[PDB]
């Protein structure tokens, strides 16, 4: 896997790779990596495919609780604690799962890296994965905060390609979201081979 | 079952909690037990009710009790159920001197109990403890207290105050004779015996205990039965005068 | 070991009408020192005092545990606790944990209250009681504390001979244990008083 | 039980026409040593049903209690229902895989033969809860030397009568008991037709050695 | 355990513990909260040996919301600990301080339990919740021993609970609220038509529960005097 | 130590149509290098619009099963209708990972047809993880099949390729062809293919024979 | 006294009949169902100009399509709210999908017999609530009756509280199944107007509608001003 | 007097007036019907309605393929002993793979319901069910109540008016066994509409009807699929 | 792996700590805070495992608040680094023992400024000055060399900045930023962070 997100002048933008392996077979060419809490919340997933669904699920559950007992949305920062609290019930049982829980709430965009151990990060950049460092490579240094959202869009697009290039559990298509000040809206869902053939043949 | 429940934790028409306002009833039948405030120190005075001429006297106090090395406490109504309360308090400063190696100041040492004797009031289906108590202490945040409580859970600070047999007009008599803020532990005793002699007087039927600090180190003393002659013989020479 | 994982040493010697106790002041981890200055003798009463060797953790809970029932027992009894009894209510403490225990292993240096009698005695870490007449030792250089202690120590001792002894079976005991040193403090308890001194000692 | 102590070794069993035959050595192994050379490894559930169990002896006998006294339950009852084969079937299945789920299991492989409303039943049910049916079923070694003999029969011929199918098993037996190593020449011949469940022993099979003088 | 039911329904359809709870909250002392602009007030009514420390009817429960109570002292002190530990589970839980709604909606949760579960008699308190939420919005809300809660712009409970609220419904106006001291002198009028026989405590948006001195009180009661 | 799992094989396909769903596996039931019996099929109906494929530890295929079965009971008792095939799928999952500590050793493929009428697959891992699918293989030879699969039913590195849907005709000789290749290279795989086809119509069941050793 | 799980010689439980009795006391709510969706109103009984009109919700959203509006002992029905939201999120996450109007009902209805004193783990006494659930689902507009018995039907206009018997009349009179939900929301605040003591106005009273496609709406005071204009 | 509190309570009499009180409950419940054939069970049931406005109750309720009921009495009662049913059925075919025998699942109902009637602070269920079933022994009908006895039934009638009910059951007995569908079904409505007032007759919005048999599983009919049945009535 | 410090003087105490928040190879966020304010004269800084360290350290700041709400005034650096030890402690023999190696700063009003070092087997030892991590290794020597118990709070902190430039000079770990905060009578005082 490859996820990552990183703020900037524009909102968020959260890109993932959809790659899911056993062994060295690949049991899926295209997963769905991003879980659509709402309008304005999202969360990556990465590790254990059984673990990123279910918890992922439980915190949107929970998150649609919140929104029905207090009639506004739940928050970037209760939404990413809740789910390290689960990881903590859970410490030393084997569960793996790194996500990333993007949103915008009444603080401004949200970015927040979670972890199975129970680690809670804020940050205005992040990448989990076996492909992690590759795509913090091509982000580090493309980044400038005042990219425009086509700019930012192409950074994303090229992190995660050259990420699935190198790393070989990473792979299939990029699902890219843009997190605004109205809510989210999925960019683009591409494939990575044609996007490496597209660089190559610009050589 | 139904038939034979006694309905203890349970709000009457005018929102009175009868069991509570009975155990209170014991209270006022208990030996007089007061309390003073000085600034040099805190008092406790009681009545004593095992008065009888072929009693032992093993112990150092009738119904005064050690709990900490900064706290003692006295006690008016049902004494076995001043015994659970007694020990249940010094097992409360404990868990406190264990967790943060330093000992219970007094105000909490007071909720704490009282918050056993509340629950005894709100659920279990149990009678309350038929005990009301008189704390003298020192700590590092409000230095000498006096604290009362009733079977009710309900507590309260005092510069003075009266639990036991004739209590009102202890308190009315107190009430009167402190002036507050100029009192001494010496003033404080003379007032003690002045009135204990009006709400019950041999050294045998009082029973007094100080706290005071000598040396950075808090000193807690039952007075003898000769000190306590002393001071009834300054106060019987004075109402002579 | 976990014993030598902070290291230490503690040692109790009798004497014709006072008794001794002793340990030394390192607080260190592994091969790492932390600490010049950390206390393994706690007072238990005028005359009575328990010194810890073993894993800190430990030595620090044992204490403040034992503290805890020696402040109810005299709420309750309305007496200072007697040497032996004390021996008696860590023996229970240590052997509650007997199949998880302390890493400790407590000494008991005392005079009974017929304002005499002096009392050692020490605890294996599931809290054997084991009572002697001359000393008692309990840390990662025990081997080096016995030699020093069968060697030196004699029967009517006086706070003085006491004194000397005790300091020279420790240091040169502390001084052939990497993990154990950092200074010694020694308490002498007579009747009449205690005396407490720290030892120039070796700081490496 | 995780290390069974007595154990007994396969258990034969096939359909044939108007009902089922099954067959099974009368040895408790105990390791290489055969300890018990007269024990009975089949049991008649009901009037419809019978099983036979290879594995350990101490778990068979737990669970012949166990059913045994199912059917004793049922039948005070009266009403005119009764296990068919296939429900007590459908039972140990559920028995073996609750005890396998908790790392308990009992240590067993066992054979189910049947005949309810004209339908010849044949069943396997393992310690871990694997269950199904078959033509004809060999467990243990038998999987291995008399699986291939019934199925190689019932290739040419699917039904076969009731003699047919004896002499099938007796063939089997003669053959495990040379093969097998944790074998002996005492075994029993359990057959279930409309009349109901018969139990024939001890048997033997005639052995030649006639390959020795060659 | 002591499985019996304290509370339960009437033939008429009342639930009669929980009156009696109410006839206990009445017997209490005054309790007023009026709600302003930039700061939310609670005011009490009050033995000369007694430590007026001591017997505080107003209480901090986190640093953005505090309450004030009528009814029985010890019923008290247990809510206020439920709810002192609840602000702080709250903060370890979503890392976010609790909103004045939600820790009112919480002593309501609590209340309500204590009607419906068995061996327990009902809270005999009322309580005036006030505090400043995370965006500066001021609140004021009030619960009861059956469990029932709301928000009030200004409202009173105990002992002379109906003559102060006609008082505060006839008196909480736009002009009152426009100067902080003003807002705080509505809470002494208001207590004075019932009554050193005050206790009031101020609560201003960002900064800390300022429970004000004797003098500072006299400083306010002078005022209302040449007025 | 006991080993509380054992191998049973089988290969389980499914794929989704326009307007039907095909569910299929072999009948081949195995231990070690044994065959336990030669007809056990794979594919279990749960709805008029929904089947789904087992294959795995035999253990597990015939609790979950059950318990599948004794779930859509309980669901209709209480809501008086049928589950969904999304029901259904989104239920598993959470089955699934009931045991994440104590896993059910099966790969499930559950096929049918959604609200609108559509084909509609849903694969799944051991633990819960799953997802829609337009076809997918499972079971021991999943690594065979899948790959034909993808070219043949989704026509990838076919460049200047025509993209025609498949039709339920194409689709049964397809199924017929991969389990035929399938038993030729995977032990675990043959005797026969039971092909389950889910339709407007209902669920017929088809029976084509595979390699006996 | 007599055990909570007593019957009466009739053959009902007495704590259950006194609940009921205890409905007669509380705010009166209407609901109407409509081909076009179900409307719910309810008066608020505001007793001090002090109280914030805003703090007292009768009607709650259960889910996007599910509304519920409520009567009795206010603190009571807090608790079942809750049971319900619970519910409906506990079966999304378990089907990945919505519950029926009657499923959230019946859910709900399970919990009124679960009271008692001897061998309970832990209610002494029922609720003291009657409940309103309108909502939207595949068999179209639905809306639910269910009181303190357990007992829930399906009704196509229902009123519930202090003037229940009143209400119910007039709905009576007024409701046609193709009726219109304009003409839906205008019966049911007349027949509101009629039985409250005090006036009615956009601050006064609560009023929400569930339409297929448009979801669960809470009428803003912008939006009942202009619905008391007509 | 002192002898109608509690069901651990005699009477001097050798009676529990608690289990009297709550078959009061079924007794006021609307009438239902049940009776069988040598091939079927039928459960016909009137449905009353709370108000012109607000629907007919559901009468008949599923329990599984074979077995279904009809309720008088406390509804909430009827929906835990109907989980409590469904569950055993259930748990029945996940252990033998079989259907619970309908006998069998009526003994646990009694098993069951007898408990609360010897436990202090506990109460009888105040429910009354007509069970329809089908198994190796053919059709069956059961009648449960909340004293924990049951029946073994050719015909039964249970609630307000059922009296009217039971005498056109016995009086018709006879027929019951060689009865077609329609006619065993007819019958039911019948005993039924005798219930029912001199002004009031069977209707497609008051009428339901359970059918299961030889082929047939537990089939609930309510309003335009009860029409077929209620278009062969002809008098009274 | 991560860096604490602390070096009291006789009317402050000193604290610094790394801005690493590292992951596997990489260097998550290099603006890390690792200290916990407890009271307004007491913070908690705190290393080691990955989640043990926030929850360990909320856990016990939460509980530090719930005892100044409850009782109108805060716990004192003894009693709040023996409460920490209490809970510390009493996880070791659990199922869930806390791998968390802290240091407690604070001033209090009676006693002065206090620093105290906790292992993550809950040894409690009150220091001059401490040092947690790999880190330690290279710098208490430093410390050991300069430090004297007059320490002024700016003498303090270049001894601080020597301590920091030894760890980029031979430290392998790439540290290089960390925060700095000084407590003294009038409280926890952020200072400028030592940047490399
Ligand atoms: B990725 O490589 O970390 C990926 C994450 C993933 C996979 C599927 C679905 C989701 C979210 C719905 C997320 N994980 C895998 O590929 C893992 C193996 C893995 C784990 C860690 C590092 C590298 C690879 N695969 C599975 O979990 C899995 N594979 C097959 C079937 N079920 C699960």
């Amino acid at each position: 896997t490859t996820t990552l997100a990183f703020k900037f002048q524009h909102g968020v933008i959260a890109a993932v790779d959809s790659r899911a392996s056993a062994g060295s077979y690949i049991s899926a060419l295209r997963v769905n990596k991003v879980i659509e809490i709402n309008p304005y919340l999202l969360g990556t997933m990465s590790g254990c495919a059984a673990d990123c669904q279910y918890w992922e699920r439980l915190l949107a559950k929970e998150c649609r609780l919140y929104y029905l007992r207090n009639g506004e949305r739940i928050s970037v920062s209760a939404a990413s604690k809740l789910l390290s609290n689960m990881m903590c019930q859970y410490r030393g049982m084997g569960l793996s799962m790194g996500s990333m829980i993007c949103g915008w709430d009444k603080k401004g965009p949200g970015l927040y890296y979670v972890d199975e151990h129970g680690t809670r990060l804020s940050g205005n950049m992040f990448s989990t994965g076996s492909g992690n460092t590759y795509a913090y490579g091509v982000m580090d240094s493309g980044y400038r905060p005042n990219l425009s959202p086509e700019e930012a869009y192409d950074l994303g697009r090229r992190a995660i390609a050259y990420a699935t290039h190198r790393d070989s559990y990473s792979g299939g298509v990029v699902n890219m979201y843009h997190m605004k000040e109205d809510g989210w809206v999925k960019v683009e869902s591409t494939d990575v081979s044609d996007l490496l053939h597209q660089y190559r043949e610009a050589n | 079952s139904r038939r034979y429940d006694s309905r203890t934790t349970i709000f009457s028409p005018e929102g009175r909690l009868y069991q509570v306002e009975y155990a209170m009833e014991a209270i006022g039948h208990a030996g007089t037990c007061l309390g003073i405030l000085a600034n040099d120190g805190v008092l406790l005075a009681a009545e004593r009710r095992n008065i009888h001429k072929l009693l032992d006297e093993v112990f150092f106090s009738e119904k005064i009790y050690k709990l900490n090395e900064d706290m003692a406490c006295s006690v008016a109504g049902i004494t076995s159920d001043a015994n659970v309360l007694t020990n249940e308090l010094r097992l409360i400063a404990q868990r406190y001197l264990l967790q943060y190696q330093e000992p219970i100041p007094c105000e909490q040492l007071v909720t704490a109990l009282c918050d056993i004797k509340q629950a005894y009031t709100q659920f279990g289906g149990k009678r309350p403890f038929g005990v009301s108590l008189l704390y003298i202490g020192w700590d590092k945040h409000y230095g000498f207290q006096l604290y009362q409580s009733d079977p009710s859970g309900n507590y309260g600070g005092w510069k003075a105050t009266c639990i036991g047999n004739n209590s009102a007009a202890a308190v009315s008599m107190l009430k009167q004779d402190y002036k507050e803020g100029e009192m001494t532990l010496k003033s404080a005793l003379a007032l003690a015996i002045k009135v204990l002699n009006k709400t019950m007087l041999s050294a045998e039927k009082v029973e007094i205990a100080t706290l005071t600090r000598e040396n950075g180190k808090t000193v807690i003393r039952v007075l003898k039965q000769k000190e306590v002659e002393q001071l009834i013989k300054k106060h019987e020479e004075e109402e002579a005068k | 070991s976990i014993m030598s994982y902070n290291g230490g040493a503690v040692m109790a010697m009798k004497g014709k009408n006072c008794v001794a106790i002793a340990a030394d002041r390192r607080f260190g981890i592994q091969a790492q020192m932390v600490t010049t200055d950390f206390q393994k003798i706690f007072p238990m009463g005028d005359r009575l005092y328990i010194g810890l060797a073993g894993l800190a953790t430990d030595v620090q809970t044992v204490a403040q545990r034992l503290k805890f029932r020696l402040n109810l027992y005299e709420l309750k009894e309305g007496r200072q606790i007697k040497p032996y009894t004390l021996m008696s209510m860590v023996a229970n403490l240590l052997y509650e944990k007997r199949f998880g225990p302390y890493y400790t292993e407590p000494v008991i240096a005392g005079l009974d209250p017929k304002t005499f009698k002096p009392f050692i005695c020490s605890l294996d870490l599931i809290g054997c009681p084991m009572v002697t007449d001359d000393f008692v030792v309990s840390g990662t250089c025990a081997e080096q504390m016995y030699g020093m202690c069968e060697s030196l120590w004699e029967p009517n001792m006086d706070p003085d001979h006491l004194f000397e002894t005790i300091s020279q079976a420790m240091l040169n005991a502390v001084d052939r244990d990497a993990v154990s040193g950092m200074g010694v403090i020694v308490h002498i308890i007579e009747k009449d008083k205690i005396t407490t001194r720290t030892l120039k000692a070796r700081m490496d | 039980t995780q290390n069974p102590m007595v154990t007994g070794t396969s258990v034969l069993g096939v359909k044939f026409e108007g009902g089922v035959v099954i067959a099974a050595d009368m040895l408790g192994s105990y390791g290489s040593l055969a300890r018990f050379r007269n024990i009975s490894r089949i049991m008649r559930v009901n009037n419809s049903t019978m099983l036979g169990a290879s594995g350990d002896y101490a778990d068979f006998q737990y669970l012949k209690q166990v059913l045994g006294q199912m059917v004793i339950d049922e039948e005070l009852l009266g009403d005119g229902h009764s296990y068919s084969p296939r429900a007590i079937h459908s039972w140990l299945t559920r028995a073996m895989y609750s005890r396998r789920s908790k790392m308990n299991p009992l240590w067993n492989t066992m054979v189910i033969g049947g005949y309810a409303d004209g339908e010849s039943f044949l069943g396997y049910v393992d310690m871990l809860g694997v269950a199904y049916e078959a033509p004809s079923l060999a467990t243990g070694y038998g999987a291995y030397l008399a699986q291939p003999l019934l199925r190689e029969v019932l290739e040419k011929q699917p039904v076969l009568s009731q003699t047919e199918a004896r002499d099938l098993v007796e063939r089997c037996m003669r053959v495990l008991y040379y093969r097998d190593a944790r074998s002996y020449n005492r075994f029993q011949i359990a057959t279930v037709t409309e009349k109901g469940v018969e139990i024939e022993g001890p048997l033997s099979t005639e052995t030649n050695w006639d390959i020795a003088h060659m | 355990s002591y499985d019996r039911a304290i509370t339960v329904f009437s033939p008429d359809g009342h639930l009669f513990q929980v009156e009696y709870a109410q006839e206990a909250v009445k017997k209490g002392s005054t309790a007023v909260g009026v709600r302003g602009r930039d700061i939310v007030v609670l005011g009490v009514e009050k033995a000369k040996l007694q430590d007026e420390r001591t017997v505080r009817k107003i209480c901090a429960l986190d640093d953005n919301v505090c309450m004030a109570f009528a009814g029985l002292t010890a019923d008290a002190r247990i809510v206020i600990n439920r709810a002192r530990v609840e602000c702080q589970s709250h903060r370890l839980t979503v890392e976010d301080p609790v909103t004045v709604e939600y820790i009112t909606r919480y002593i309501a949760s609590l209340k309500q339990r204590y009607t419906q579960s068995n061996g327990r008699r009902p809270f005999g308190i009322s309580a005036l919740i006030v505090g400043f939420d995370f965006d500066g919005t001021p609140r004021l809300y009030q619960t009861d021993p059956s469990g029932t809660y709301h928000a009030w712009k200004a409202n009173a409970i105990g002992r002379g609970a109906k003559s102060v609220r006609e008082f505060l419904e006839k008196n909480y106006t736009d002009e009152a609220i426009e100067t902080d001291d003003l807002t705080i002198k509505l809470v002494i009028k208001a207590l004075l038509e019932v009554v050193k026989n005050i206790e009031l405590a101020v609560m201003r948006r960002d900064q800390s529960l300022k429970i004000l001195n004797p003098e500072e009180i006299e400083k306010y009661v002078a005022e209302i005097e040449k007025e | 130590r006991f080993s509380p799992y054992v191998f049973n094989g089988g290969t389980i396909l499914a794929i989704a149509g326009e307007d039907f769903a095909i569910v299929a596996s072999d009948t081949r039931l195995s231990e070690g290098f044994s065959i336990h019996t030669r007809d056990s099929p794979k594919c279990y109906k749960l709805t008029d619009k929904t089947v789904i494929g087992c294959s795995g530890f035999h253990g597990d295929c015939l609790t979950l099963t059950k318990i599948i079965e004794a779930r859509l009971k309980m669901y209709k008792h209480s809501n008086n209708k049928a589950m969904t095939t999304g029901a259904i799928a989104a239920m598993l999952s959470t089955i699934l990972y009931s045991r994440r500590f104590f896993p059910y050793y099966v790969y499930n493929i559950i096929g049918g047809l959604d609200e609108e009428g559509k084909g509609a697959v849903y694969s799944f891992d051991p633990v819960g993880s799953y997802q829609r699918d337009s076809f997918k293989a499972g079971g021991s030879a999943s690594a065979m099949l899948q790959p034909l699969l993808d070219n043949q039913v989704g026509f990838k590195n076919m460049q200047n390729v025509e993209h025609v849907p498949l039709s339920l005709d194409r689709a049964m000789r397809l199924v017929k062809d991969v389990f035929i290749s399938a038993a030729e290279r995977d032990v675990y795989t043959g005797d026969a293919l039971r092909i389950c086809i889910v339709t407007k119509e209902g669920i017929r069941e088809e029976t084509v024979s595979l390699r006996k050793d | 006294d007599r055990g909570v799980n007593t019957f009466s010689p009739e053959g009902r439980l007495f704590q259950v009949e006194y609940a009921i009795e205890a409905i007669k006391l509380g705010s009166t709510a209407i609901g109407i169902q409509t081909s076009e969706g179900v409307c719910l109103a309810v008066e608020k009984r505001i007793t001090s100009p002090l109280m914030e009109p805003s703090s007292i919700e009768k009607i709650v959203e259960i889910d996007a399509h599910i509304g519920c509006a409520m009567s009795g002992l206010i603190a009571d029905a807090k608790t079942l709210i809750d049971k319900a939201r619970v519910e409906t999120q506990n079966h999304w996450f378990t089907y990945n999908e919505t519950m029926t109007v009657e499923s959230v009902t019946q859910a709900v209805s399970n919990l009124a017999l679960q009271f008692g004193e001897e061998d309970a783990d832990a209610m002494s006494r029922p609720f003291g609530v009657a409940l309103l659930f309108g909502g939207v689902d595949e068999k179209g507009p639905q809306l639910f009756h269910m009181d303190p018995s357990g007992t829930f039907v399906q009704c196509d206009a229902r009123a519930i509280g202090s003037a229940s018997e009143g209400a119910q009349s007039s709905l009576q009179e007024v409701y046609h199944k193709s009726m219109t939900l304009k003409e839906a929301i205008k019966s049911s605040l007349i027949i509101l107007k009629q039985v409250m003591e005090e006036k009615l106005n956009a601050t006064n009273i609560e009023l929400a509608t569930v339409q297929p496609g448009q979801n669960f709406h809470m009428f803003t005071k912008e939006e009942l001003e202009e619905v008391i204009k007509d | 007097n002192q002898y109608d509190n509690d069901v651990t309570v005699w009477s001097p009499q050798g009676r529990i007036h608690q289990i009297e009180y709550a078959m009061e409950a079924v007794k006021q419940g609307s009438a239902t019907v049940g009776l069988k054939s040598k091939t079927h069970a039928v459960l016909v049931a009137l449905k009353r309605a709370q108000s012109e406005l607000a629907a007919h109750q559901k009468k008949i309720l599923h329990v599984d393929n074979h077995i279904g009921i009809s309720i008088a009495g406390l509804t909430a009662d009827a929906r835990l002993l109907c989980n409590f049913m469904r569950q055993e059925c259930l748990d029945s075919r996940f252990v033998f793979d079989r259907p619970l025998p309908v006998s069998r699942l009526v003994s646990l109902i009694g098993s069951k319901t007898q408990i609360p009637t010897q436990r202090y602070g506990r109460r009888p269920y105040g429910v009354g069910l007509l069970i329809a079933g089908y198994d190796d022994m053919g059709p069956h009908i059961f009648q449960t109540c909340p004293s924990a006895n049951y029946f073994d039934c050719r015909a039964m009638s249970i609630g307000a008016r059922s009296q009217s009910a039971r005498t056109y059951l016995e009086r018709h007995m006879s027929e019951f066994m060689e009865c077609n569908l329609n006619e065993l079904v007819k019958h039911g409505l019948r005993a039924l509409r005798e219930t029912l007032p001199a002004e009031q007759d069977l209707t497609t919005k008051n009428v339901s009807i359970g059918i299961v048999g030889k082929d047939l599983e537990f089939t609930i009919y309510d309003d335009d699929d009860v029409s077929p049945f209620l278009e062969g009535l002809e008098e009274r | 792996m991560e860096y604490l410090i602390g070096i009291q003087g006789p009317d402050y105490v000193l604290v610094a700590s790394d801005r690493v928040a590292a992951s596997n190879i990489v260097q998550m966020k290099d603006d890390h805070d690792k200290m916990f304010k407890m009271s307004e004269k007491i913070l908690l800084l705190c290393v080691g495992e990955a989640g043990d360290t926030v929850q360990f350290a909320e856990y016990i700041q939460k509980n530090v608040q719930l005892y100044k709400m409850r009782n109108g005034y805060e716990l004192s650096p003894t009693a709040a680094a023996n409460f920490t030890r209490r809970n510390l402690a009493d996880c070791l023999r659990s199922r869930t023992p806390y791998h968390v190696n802290l240091l407690l700063a604070g001033y209090d009003e009676h006693e002065g400024p206090a620093l105290y070092y906790m292992d993550y087997l809950a040894a409690l030892a009150k220091a001059p000055f401490a040092a947690h991590g790999y880190g330690a290794f290279l710098t208490l020597s430093i410390l050991d060399r300069y430090y004297t118990p007059t320490i002024s709070r700016e003498r303090a902190v270049e001894l601080l900045r020597k301590c920091l430039e030894e760890l980029q000079k031979r430290f392998i770990l790439n540290l290089p930023t960390f925060s700095v905060r000084i407590i003294d009578k009038n409280g926890i005082h952020d200072l400028d962070n030592i940047s490399f």
